[PDB]
């Protein structure tokens, strides 16, 4: 899930793309 | 603390950001 | 609550706590 | 869509909970 | 106070109306 | 860290919404 | 300080920021 | 209220601070 | 990406995301 | 500045880039 | 936990509020 | 940095103003 992977570790605008539609 | 909780503000923020027009779904869950 | 126009991070940060455990979907451009 | 339910117009807690999963 | 109560622990939108005026 | 004082920021923006029209008063002491 | 209309959630951080420890009240339809 | 004074006007540093506690 | 005016903190925000490490720049007046 | 091309006109993410260090 | 990383998201908005016209240089690193 | 002081302990506007422009 986005939470466990963002909130334990940084996740850049890059990273966060993969939990768009 | 309410760490998980308040660091989920800023993900959907940045969610909001990122994905624009794409949308996208924020499931707590999973 | 608020009764106004609620716009873009804005209206995300609105569904995020409204929501809580439940999770939302934020799709605009539908 | 939510943005024009929301944004453009007001909506209420009620329709503002249409969109929660 | 509000702090001590929603900062232990999360607070739902329904928690949080208890502050309010 | 100072994460009583980030909490609190998110508390109040979440008050303004929760509470509309009624408005609040934020003591962070008490 | 910013010298701009502080609207919405964005007069509440403000006030949060500005007002520290001595904490604020706010009563918009007062 | 502030919203008028803050939202609608501009206030300066000093104005909003008749706001704190 | 989202396509839309950013304004004020909003502007902010966009710029502590898209950057990143790399930290930003934030002179408005110049 | 920033504010006049990314706030009253719109910006590209390539060009917030611009104003990365 | 992001601590560092979501008080930052903080500190950038308070400076916007804090500087003003002045603007202001954000570098995460140093 | 502005990190270290700030994320360590709270900093108010006033020791926020030093890194200003
Ligand atoms: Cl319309
Ligand atoms: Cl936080
Ligand atoms: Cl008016
Ligand atoms: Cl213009
Ligand atoms: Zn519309
Ligand atoms: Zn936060
Ligand atoms: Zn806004
Ligand atoms: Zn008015
Ligand atoms: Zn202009």
């Amino acid at each position: 899930g986005i939470v466990h992977q963002c909130c334990h570790s940084i996740c850049s605008l890059y990273q966060l793309e993969n939990y768009c539609n | 603390f309410v760490n998980q909780h308040l660091c989920g503000s800023h993900l959907v923020e940045a969610l909001y950001l990122v994905c624009g027009e794409r949308g996208f779904f924020y499931t707590p869950k999973t």
